[PDB]
């Protein structure tokens, strides 16, 4: 009996979450663009 | 501080000191470091140690006189010290070496010995100078294949590539009359230097004017050059500044004063009137700081720099030391700006007004070689007076809360979080 419900509920939270999850996403590489950047040189030590 | 300046091609610029007992005379260029590129970076600091060569100090010692120059970011000075009589005689070995010498001291034997010399001078502070080596690199990482990243000093790479044709070419294109201000300093009056240099003539290398290229620009970023073997921590962070000329270049300097200098191991230090300071004596989160409102040509660079062995509560300092910042934005209490407003007076006092004449020496080219004149002590004061906490506020509200930083450290900095730890501390939560 809940079906009609049960389906228009559905759709809400679909939409919602789809949108957090690719929300999410852009968030994190935002967060995490000075790591995924970040650069290494080595100049070996004088002994 | 009392400017008297006239021109006749040849820019004059003088401060008489009555109490003075010895007085200076150079020549201040408006071209430093900023003015070199990233391969002839250092030529600068080359000219510098060749002016000062043995030879030519020789020379200067047996007519009583003395030596100095001075390689900074935005100018450049060589200056000679004299007894106030012997003046006559300090302006003959300026025009001699500057306007005859060319190719004097460039010998093969004066110039390789000289760039083995500053080789091995740069090799060390590289080497050994931790605090100041941080700061050039904090510098470097700010402004980036900017005009401002180039080391004073310049590079080891770059400095050992650089033959008589590199000074040359940089002597040709910076040692000119319009990129000058003759400068004399000490109880010398004007209207008795400048007949001296109407006494001889000439213009070799005039009319032409400096070279010009792109602007200083902040990038927030860091450069970590981590090294256990070093005792210590090594850092020094900052937003972008103040530029020479700014609205704001005072409420800059009164707001670094607010948070001032501090050398863990002095009494006294220990017992100043900053917040700070309640906050970092609990587990003694490093052995000294001092913050720093630094200006140029073009943009500034404001912040701070520390030196700790509690290696393991690094992310305390730096989070309390940007909460503190924070509070410029909001809560900077009266009395904290009063007591800055002092203090700055203090050290704009100790600055200005040493007894020392190459000191005003390099401070009266430098700043006529930007706004003309050098600013007197008395505007100064009137102008620090008048600053509010709300205008503290404001400056804060756009310079720090929620700007970009750059970040530099060497020794043992793991504990140093990730930039992005560092750059969210820079603002608070609130509803
Ligand atoms: C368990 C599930 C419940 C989830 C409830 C969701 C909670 C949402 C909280 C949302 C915002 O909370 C809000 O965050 C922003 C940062 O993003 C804070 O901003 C703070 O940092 C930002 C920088 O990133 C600064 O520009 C800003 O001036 C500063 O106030 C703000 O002061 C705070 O009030």
């Amino acid at each position: 009996p809940e079906h009609d419900e049960r389906k228009r509920l559905g759709l809400k939270t679909v939409i919602i979450l789809s949108s957090l999850y690719l929300l999410s996403i852009w968030v994190k590489k935002f967060k995490w663009a000075g790591i995924k950047t970040r650069k290494f040189v080595f100049n070996p030590p004088k002994p | 501080a009392e400017v008297t300046q006239l021109s006749n091609g040849i820019v004059v610029a003088t401060e008489h000191n009555p109490s003075a007992h010895t007085a200076s005379v150079g020549v201040v260029f408006g071209s430093g470091a900023a003015n070199e590129n990233p391969y002839n970076n250092g030529v600068s600091n080359l000219w510098k140690n060749i002016f000062l060569s043995k030879e030519n100090s020789a020379v200067a010692a047996k007519e009583g006189l003395a030596l100095s120059s001075n390689i900074s970011r935005d100018f450049q000075s060589y200056i000679v010290s004299s007894l106030p009589g012997s003046t006559d005689k300090s302006l003959d070995f300026l025009n001699q070496s500057f306007i005859q010498q060319k190719a004097n001291l460039l010998s093969s034997s004066n110039f390789e010995a000289t760039k083995k010399s500053v080789l091995k001078q740069v090799q060390d502070f590289e080497d050994n100078d931790h605090p100041n080596r941080v700061l050039e690199h904090l510098h470097s990482t700010a402004f980036q294949n900017t005009p401002l990243s180039l080391p004073t000093r310049g590079t080891l790479e770059s400095l050992e590539n650089l033959v008589v044709a590199d000074l040359e070419s940089f002597a040709n294109n910076h040692f000119l009359n319009s990129n000058a201000v003759v400068v004399g300093t000490g109880n010398i009056k004007h209207e008795d230097l400048v007949n001296s240099i109407e006494s001889k003539n000439l213009s070799l290398q005039t009319g032409t004017k400096p070279v010009l290229k792109k602007k200083a620009a902040f990038l927030g970023s860091e450069v970590r050059l981590r090294d256990d073997t070093l005792p210590k921590a090594w850092i020094s962070l900052a937003v972008e500044g103040e530029p020479v000329n700014s609205p704001n270049y005072f409420v800059a300097k009164l707001a670094a004063q607010i948070f001032g200098s501090y050398n863990a191991f002095e009494p006294a230090s220990r017992l100043q009137g900053i917040k700070l300071l309640d906050n970092i004596q609990e587990y003694q989160l490093c052995d000294n700081f001092n913050h720093f409102s630094l200006s140029y040509k073009d943009s500034g660079l404001w912040g701070f720099s520390t030196a700790t062995r509690n290696v393991t509560m690094i992310d305390d300092l730096i989070h309390f030391t940007l909460k503190q910042w924070n509070r410029l934005t909001i809560s900077v209490t009266d009395t904290e700006v009063e007591r800055a407003k002092s203090l700055l007076k203090l050290q704009l006092g100790q600055l200005y007004e040493s007894g020392n004449p190459v000191n005003d020496a390099n401070l009266l080219g430098a700043e006529v070689l930007i706004k003309g004149s050098k600013l007197s002590l008395g505007e100064a004061f009137k102008k620090i007076d008048a600053i509010t906490v709300k205008d503290v506020k404001a400056w804060a509200g756009k310079r720090l809360w929620d700007q970009d930083i750059a970040i530099a450290g060497t020794g043992q900095i793991e504990g140093l979080l990730d930039y992005m730890r560092i750059r969210s501390d820079m603002s608070m939560m609130r509803w």
